[PDB]
């Protein structure tokens, strides 16, 4: 009735703060893993050059 | 270019009367005329619907 409730009450703030920090850490890790991917595709100039070779020009 | 009927293929800025006169033996320059003329008589375009597909 008295002791355990008082100690739980004393615990509450630190746990709340630590859990808030943990959530912010999760969000930060989520953000840090985002990178914009740039893909390289075969230049069409080579395709045009090959077309010329097929044209036998 | 297709509303004036102008030839699709690209055309270099050349004066063959000068090229004929500039060179020594005809065969090299003679061959040059064939390539560019052949190039100018073709349309270098593709069906982008299939390419996109």
């Amino acid at each position: 009735d008295i002791m355990v409730p008082s100690f739980v009450y004393n615990k509450l703030p630190v746990i709340h703060f630590l859990q808030e920090k943990r959530a912010e850490q999760k969000l930060r890790r989520v953000l840090d893993e985002t990178y914009t991917e740039w893909t390289e595709e075969l230049d069409q100039a080579h395709v045009t050059d090959a077309i010329t070779r097929s044209l036998n020009i | 270019r297709e509303e004036e009927g102008l030839p699709g293929g690209p055309v270099p800025r050349i004066n063959w009367p000068q090229e004929y006169s500039s060179f020594i033996d005809r065969e090299p320059v003679v061959a040059k005329r064939i390539r560019y003329d052949t190039l100018a008589s073709t349309t270098l375009e593709r069906d982008e619907k299939q390419i996109e597909s």
